[PDB]
């Protein structure tokens, strides 16, 4: 449960979603879907989404 | 003088031909160039479309490379 | 014969025109049908290129769907 | 790490080799990657390959 893999999971779980939505999502959408993914993951097990959403954009165009 | 009306008859027959051919050719010279521009315009449809699918199939391949199952 | 040498001079001039145009038009009925064939071939190769691109797209999403990280 | 674990991993990892190779792989090419994968999973951890290739092909063919 290191943050580096909570982040890594949100990265994976965002990419998946944007692809199966036919890369419909743009950046602001992704940054929002990064925070939400990040606040719901921390409530599973702050500035974490910035490095998540960046890693997301840096792999979906 | 028989030749004279013979030659006038042949005269007017042969210009009915060149008065038929000039617009028949002129209009085709439009058709060929018409057909020629649709080819160029069709070859651009392929570029844009092929280039549209190449884009999202890298993103797909990118998304596939991120969920590497050997993790 | 004044008039005959005349019409005959015009007659020589008008079949040297046909003999110039009839090929310039014959080979052009041809070009019409080479461009039409090429247009249909291209219209096909895009129909299939697209269907080839749509399928790899679904083959990508399916491999994506299997690689669900939540699972 | 039961057999379903080995199969389901085998499919996920052949669906990845089949994908990044630009979907160059056909059925017999795929039937034989699963005996590779299955065998090398019972060596790291019988007829399972048959159901694995069918699951793979289903998704890539």
């Amino acid at each position: 449960a290191t943050m580096a893999d909570l982040k890594m999971q949100a990265v994976k779980e965002i990419c998946y979603e944007v692809a199966l939505a036919d890369f419909r999502h743009g950046r602001a959408e992704i940054e929002a879907l990064a925070a939400l993914k990040m606040r719901e993951l921390c409530r599973t097990y702050g500035d974490a989404w910035r490095a998540v959403a960046r890693d997301v954009w840096d792999t979906v165009g | 003088m028989e030749k004279l009306h013979e030659a006038n008859n042949e005269l007017q027959k042969k210009r009915a031909i060149i008065e038929d051919l000039e617009p028949r050719f002129n209009n085709s010279s439009l058709k060929i160039e018409e057909l020629q521009e649709a080819l160029r315009k069709k070859e651009e449809e392929m570029k844009q479309m092929e280039e549209r699918y190449k884009k999202y199939l890298e993103k797909a391949k990118s998304v596939i490379r991120t969920l590497d199952p050997k993790q």
